């Protein structure tokens, strides 16, 4: 009818008083109900609230690989309107057990999927290798080498690489509705555009020691005003730092700057030629007996 | 001719009195398959120069003969042969029918006698299953079959102690396999190498088994690379009496093709689909940029110091300013280098770190760099004496 309001103010009531009694699956099916009536209101915290009570219920029951799907389900559309990859990844992650033991790898591979794919929106690639060095993710399955193969193509990127991805996928680039809830594609587009960009800074700093801006401005292939923006926000933020030169146009990723760093290099310099010395001198005296012979 | 008959019968009469063991039907039978230059057999010793060289129909009186063989001569002979025979002799729907037929047994328990692994030795029952289950399997069927089979492959390996080696040339060859199946070159290349260096100096070997490693390491060796596209082939085995046939003119052609960089040679190479592969076209830059890192590292400055000019790595490498940049940026990534290239100063200044090339150049720069090294040791040392 349109009764929002008042569906759930009945239904509320009923879900509380029956709590810690009148069966497990009962308990859990009223609050599917609630969170989906939840979430067109603006109850997010609310629903918040009903996920910690749904995540302690699906814990204690022996088999429960319905319950655990059916809390997922409306686990994804609240981090929908927030923003969380890691609250979606994690639960996910211990629904991954479940569907090797019990169920068809029909069941367990459009998961994996939509896991690993939901991490490459996700703009630190640090929590990516995680997934990805799983002992049956690195071996078979289309979608698991189709995943991999980005995971290496990230760390060559040089930015001329995002529309290559763009164009070259389109399923494993807009494929939902099978084990989360759904993100526009042009949500996608969004993401994945913020994600290399930030990773075109994060390997440009270890393999070149400089690089003019004008060159960087050309390899992201960007307005200097964005660039200068997405390096900002970068270093700010502590995952990497580099200083910029403005009147030279100069991106700086700085180098060794520091004497105690000087003096470690130094002795370490040292313990390379004595070892060379021991070798050279054990080699020799080998190769002259070999003579003899 | 005579000489199967001959011999076979000569010899099994040596090594054992008469009783059931001689066998006229089997004498005239193996005598029937192979009268020509090659032989079917030549019994116990002669087991390592004649068994089946053309398809065994004699296979079900052999397995009578497998149960007099043993006495007739040792342990390793039987383990030895009689399933490469089959494999060599293209006898692929055969070779399942013999595995249903072995299985695992042949005279374990407390018949007692240490086990090895077969195609060699006599071996493991159990792992003449799983390493020509594996070998047959991929042949057959998909590359997803194949990364099952490997896995399993894989724990028989490690299962064991080393010791006979045979179960080692049974990883190497099913491995080796996998990246002809697919499209890896680049993985094959340093499988095939493992595969010949625990091959070649226990022998044991076949013409049929040295004609794929070397052209396959041949093959292998254009389409992927990592470390010089052809100084590790002058030590490194490409044709060094392994065999000769199928062309091996290539290898000398590469490295003149390398030098170059001309893509008329690139054709006139091999023969041209042969030539391009596909694998050729992703190939060429990272061949390109070992040409050029070789040449110039033996070259600019006797001590061997981490500074180029930009520019001297364009003229060298003949390719034109924006593809440079692209490929010396693919190129930092690939490591055995670091220490920062600026990108702007036009210093590529990265540290000194990576393996010089062979026996040659490698001892008149250490010659040159032995005086200045002593020199200055000798300088500080005289100094410190006097006072």
């Amino acid at each position: 009818e349109g009764k929002i309001d008042e569906a759930a103010d009945i239904l509320c009531e009923l879900q509380v008083e029956t709590y810690g009694s009148m069966e497990m699956s009962e308990k859990i099916q009223f609050i599917l109900e609630q969170m989906e009536l939840s979430i067109l209101k603006g109850d997010y915290s609310q629903a918040t609230v009903l996920s910690r009570k749904i995540l302690k219920k699906t814990f204690k029951n022996p088999k429960y690989e319905s319950l655990k799907l059916e809390y997922y389900n409306l686990l994804v559309k609240i981090s929908l309107h927030k923003r969380e990859y890691l609250e979606v990844a994690q639960y996910l992650q211990e629904i991954y057990q479940t569907d090797a033991i019990k169920s068809d790898e029909a069941k367990w591979k459009p998961v994996l999927s939509h896991i690993v794919y939901f991490l490459v929106l996700s703009p630190y690639g640090n929590l990516q290798n995680d997934l990805i060095h799983k002992i049956q993710n690195d071996n078979n399955l289309k979608k698991l080498e189709s995943q991999e193969s980005l995971v290496k193509l990230f760390t060559t990127n040089e930015l001329m690489r995002w529309p290559i991805v763009q164009k070259t996928y389109e399923p494993v680039l807009n494929e939902d509705d099978l084990a989360f809830g759904g993100e526009a594609n042009k949500h996608h587009w969004e993401d994945l555009q913020k994600r290399v960009i930030e990773h075109n800074l994060r390997v440009i700093s270890e393999y070149y020691s400089r690089i003019t801006l004008l060159r960087l401005n050309e390899l992201l292939d960007l307005t200097e005003s964005q660039t200068e923006t997405y390096i900002s926000d970068l270093v700010n933020q502590g995952i990497i730092y580099a200083k910029v030169n403005r009147p030279a146009k100069i991106v700086n990723f700085e180098k060794p700057k520091n004497s105690s760093q000087l003096l470690n290099e130094w002795s370490h310099n040292v313990d390379e030629l004595l070892e060379h010395i021991e070798t050279i001198g054990h080699l020799i005296t080998k190769e002259e007996i070999m003579h003899g012979l | 001719m005579f000489n199967n008959h001959e011999i076979d019968t000569i010899l099994s009469t040596l090594r054992m009195e008469a009783d059931p063991s001689l066998h006229p039907l089997f004498e005239q039978f193996e005598k029937f398959y192979e009268e020509k230059l090659w032989f079917q057999l030549s019994e116990s010793l002669t087991k390592f120069f004649d068994d089946a060289k053309s398809t065994p129909l004699r296979l079900r009186l052999y397995d009578n003969f497998v149960s007099k063989f043993y006495d007739k001569i040792n342990q390793l002979s039987v383990v030895k042969y009689l399933l490469a025979s089959l494999k060599d002799s293209k006898d692929f729907d055969e070779s399942l029918k013999y595995l249903d037929d072995l299985k695992a047994q042949f005279q374990e328990l407390d018949s007692k006698k240490q086990r090895n692994n077969g195609s060699k030795d006599h071996g493991d029952g159990i792992l003449l299953i799983d390493s020509e289950i594996a070998r047959t399997y991929l042949l057959k069927n998909d590359l997803v079959k194949a990364r099952d089979l490997l896995d399993d492959l894989e724990k028989t390996l490690d299962k064991k102690d080393s010791i006979p080696l045979r179960i080692t040339n049974s990883f190497y060859s099913t491995n080796s396999q996998y990246f002809k199946f697919k499209n890896d070159f680049n993985s094959f290349y340093y499988t095939s190498l493992l595969y010949l260096s625990t091959l070649e100096p226990s022998t044991s070997i076949t013409l049929a088994e040295r004609q794929q490693l070397a052209y396959d390491l041949s093959i292998s060796a254009l389409l992927g690379d990592k470390i010089y596209n052809f100084g590790e082939l002058l030590h490194h085995p490409i044709m060094e009496t392994i065999v000769n046939d199928s062309n091996y003119d290539w290898l000398f052609q590469l490295l003149n093709a390398l030098t170059v960089g001309d893509f008329d040679k690139f054709d006139s190479l091999i023969k041209v689909q042969i030539s391009k592969i596909p694998i050729l076209a992703q190939h060429e830059s990272f061949l390109r940029q070992k040409i050029c890192l070789m040449t110039l590292i033996e070259t600019v400055f006797v001590k061997n110091i981490r500074m180029l000019s930009f520019e001297d790595i364009s003229k060298a490498t003949h390719l034109p300013k924006d593809n440079v940049e692209h490929l010396v940026m693919r190129a930092i990534s690939l490591g055995l280098l670091k220490g920062s290239i600026d990108q702007v100063n036009e210093l590529v200044t990265i540290s000194w770190v990576q393996p010089r090339i062979i026996s040659g150049d490698q001892i008149t720069k250490m010659k040159d760099r032995l005086v200045e090294w002593n020199d200055q040791v000798e300088k500080l040392g005289k100094k410190m004496e006097a006072r």
